[PDB]
């Protein structure tokens, strides 16, 4: 392999000459390019400062190992990873290549009036993508309209695997973005057993159907007010499942309200779309619908095919919970860069 | 009314190989004008429909001391590329918070943060008066002219600049129905409102030395379950004025329309009569000094969160479902034909 130097995004880029016409994108260090060996138009991402702190060096090895295992048509899929360094001694930079997309939902919502048929196919592939990512034990934890890229025609891919891990009983609290986070996170500390993203799509599904935000919580506390306004205050049967005492006293301080029929708030929406939203926005986490069950909903009778909704091979942890030196994560990241086998474009 | 000179740059200027930092789309070079011996900088800015509308706006904002002065723009060819050679005033003072980073003994006062914000406000007030909505106002785009204390803070990085419509929003009423009405698309409402959003963040950064958002979040003004007093934590926000602590609430309002405008921000007492501002000491100089490595991440998350406050007009429109095609679309539609032929026999 041979590289060529180029100054882009306030840094110097030396990528293989199989990627030509490197052009910046904006805020996003990513560059739009053309791949000669595949004939496709791809995007190349430059990890700015990948190894500066123990958290950064550990997160890079954790992140890179995830993109390796992702093999869907609705999830982001690593086409090529490389580094200009020939040996480990000169290894201080890394790059990532993936399909170029064109847009993201967040900018689409603020720009386009989406139709009911749009929501059917857009949410379908999310749930179809949700089935894959959840097949291997993992939580996306950052599902939001700015993390779902959308192409010119209709294809979309899930993005931003920065905060995702194999499901465990106890794990880092206060994780998801609030407007698209579940009420379990602040109510119960080591909760959120693979249901926030399902709850997040419910928030996302109402974004496309409306154009505004379901729960635009100003502060952390205002989130609990706007959520419980729609889903109703939890009953004493569920109020015992709450972990914190200071939290339980807060819920008991609001005016008690029940669930309102979601068909009364979403005017003009599809009754099946409202019926799915009622299943994706249930306070009881154990009773909320799963992604595998969400595909069988009648809202996707136009696109549901039970033979083309594949699952994953389980991804084991194997080093993700260890604590090592900066150089160890840099070498463990190196071992996974050379071990990458690109897939053939059948 | 700017006229792009079409003649080669080497006829009037002397280009050197000395690099003045790396830009986003190329290299910044040192450049002198022989007729004046005036040192400048050079921007590549490859020619395109985007480049000519930006320079048209950065030209208009040049007659504002708190905005870097464009001196002239050429249209020549470099490395076989149709380029728009841009010459600018050389800014040597460095980043705004790098000047506050290295502070010997004099503590940062709230008054010093007032004329700094009044300076940035005069730039945004000029831009909004002529309807150019800059939407990348962040620390790395606020450079001083020189290391000398007599420097003048200037605004740069017009890459996301946009001319907008001067249409004041009609301010949604307090009485709303239970149901959520279908939204009417008004994407231009994120143009000016995004500017003031940066004003509150910069103002927040200055007073405490760190940004509102803890991590993978935004504009929320916490590694434990905090129930209150998370807005301005007391360890460094104790001696801050209440009028100032609530101005940031108006600028960092989650709603674009209800957010404070630039005419109101420049007319606020803490900005208008900046001379009679309390002289309370701050902790910026020490908070920034506590971690230089975390400060770079501060620049990263602010840039990512800035994309949510702005609209990327250079993105595609999703076609109507019947007009689009993709591998997954035809995988389902061709399967639909299989049932038809299968039903025949
Ligand atoms: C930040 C989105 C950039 C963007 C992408 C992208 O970011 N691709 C991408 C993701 C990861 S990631 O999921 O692992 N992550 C974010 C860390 C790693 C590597 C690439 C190469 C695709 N289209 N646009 C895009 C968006 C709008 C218009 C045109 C293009």
């Amino acid at each position: 392999p041979t590289f060529y130097r180029q100054e882009l995004n306030k840094t110097i880029w030396e990528v293989p000459e199989r990627y030509q016409n490197l052009s910046p994108v904006g805020s996003g260090s990513v560059c739009a390019a053309f791949d000669t060996k595949t004939g496709l138009r791809v995007a190349v991402k430059k990890l700015s400062r990948p190894f500066q702190s123990i958290i950064h060096a550990k997160r890079t090895y954790r992140e890179l190992r995830l993109l390796k295992h992702m093999k869907h048509e609705n999830v982001i899929g690593l086409l090529d990873v490389f580094t200009p360094a020939r040996s480990l001694e000169e290894f201080n930079d890394v790059y990532l290549v993936t399909h170029l997309m064109g847009a993201d939902l967040n900018n689409i919502v603020k720009c386009q009036k989406l139709t009911d048929d749009h929501v059917q196919f857009l949410i379908y592939q999310i749930l179809r993508g949700l089935k894959y990512i959840h097949s291997a034990d993992i939580i996306h934890r950052d599902l939001k309209p700015s993390n779902l890229a959308v192409n010119e025609d209709c294809e979309l891919k899930i993005l931003d695997f920065g905060l995702a891990r194999h499901t465990d009983d106890e794990m880092t609290g206060y994780v998801a973005t609030r407007w698209y986070r579940a009420p379990e996170i602040m109510l119960n500390w080591m909760h959120y057993n693979q249901t926030v993203d399902i709850w997040s799509v419910g928030c996302i599904m109402a974004e496309l159907l409306t154009g505004r935000t379901l729960f635009p919580g100003t502060d952390h506390i205002d989130q609990l007010k706007l959520i419980l306004r729609l889903v109703g205050t939890p009953g004493a049967e569920l109020l015992k499942k709450i972990s914190s005492e200071s939290a339980r006293n807060y819920i008991q301080s609001l005016t008690q309200m029940p669930k309102m029929n979601f068909a009364n708030v979403f005017i003009g929406a599809n009754p099946l779309a409202v019926d799915l939203l009622e299943k994706m926005l249930v306070l009881d986490s154990d009773k909320r619908i799963t992604a595998a069950q969400a595909l069988a909903h009648a809202y996707f009778a136009q696109y549901h095919d039970p033979d083309d909704e594949p699952v994953a091979d389980p991804y084991d942890q194997s080093f993700e919970s260890r604590d090592l030196l900066i150089d160890e994560w840099k070498s463990l990241t190196y071992d996974e860069v050379i071990s990458f086998v690109p897939p053939p474009l059948d | 009314g700017l006229q792009i000179k079409k003649n080669a740059i080497i006829d009037d200027y002397k280009v050197t190989s000395q690099v003045l930092g790396l830009g986003i789309n190329g290299k910044v070079l040192q450049i002198f004008n022989k007729r004046t011996q005036e040192k400048f900088a050079l921007k590549m800015l490859q020619d395109c429909p985007k480049a000519r509308r930006e320079v048209e706006l950065h030209w208009r904002a040049s007659q504002c001391p708190h905005i870097v002065r464009i001196v002239d723009v050429y249209e020549n060819l470099y490395a076989g590329r149709k380029c728009l050679l841009i010459v600018m005033e050389c800014l040597d003072g460095g980043e705004l918070f790098s000047r506050i980073q290295d502070r010997g003994d004099q503590a940062f006062t709230e008054r010093e943060a007032s004329e700094i914000m009044k300076s940035i406000g005069e730039a945004i007030q000029y831009l909004h008066s002529i309807n150019i909505a800059h939407r990348d106002v962040k620390p790395e785009n606020l450079l001083y002219t020189s290391k000398r204390p007599n420097a003048i803070l200037k605004l740069t990085d017009f890459g996301f600049a946009k001319e907008t419509t001067s249409h004041n929003s009609l301010t949604t009423p307090c009485y709303t129905p239970y149901y959520v009405a279908p939204e009417v698309l008004g994407p231009e409402k994120y143009d000016k409102s995004c500017d003031m959003w940066s004003l509150g963040v910069i103002m927040y950064i200055l007073l405490c030395g760190y940004p509102p958002f803890y991590s993978n979040h935004g504009l929320a003004i916490k590694t434990r379950i905090r129930m209150g007093q998370y807005e301005f934590p007391n360890p460094e926000w104790s001696e801050v004025s209440e009028e100032v602590k609530m101005l940031i609430r108006n600028l960092l309002k989650t709603e674009p329309t209800q957010r404070m405008t630039i005419t109101e921000f420049m007319n606020h007492p803490w900005i208008m009569q900046s001379t009679k501002v309390p002289q309370t000491p701050l902790h910026t100089s020490r908070v920034l000094k506590e971690d230089k490595e975390r400060w770079e991440d501060v620049k990263e998350e602010m840039t990512s969160a800035l994309a949510t406050m702005r609209v990327d007009y250079e993105q595609i429109k999703i076609k109507k479902i019947e007009d689009a095609s993709n591998p997954l679309l035809l995988k389902r539609r061709k399967k639909a034909r299989a049932l038809e032929a299968a039903a025949l026999a």
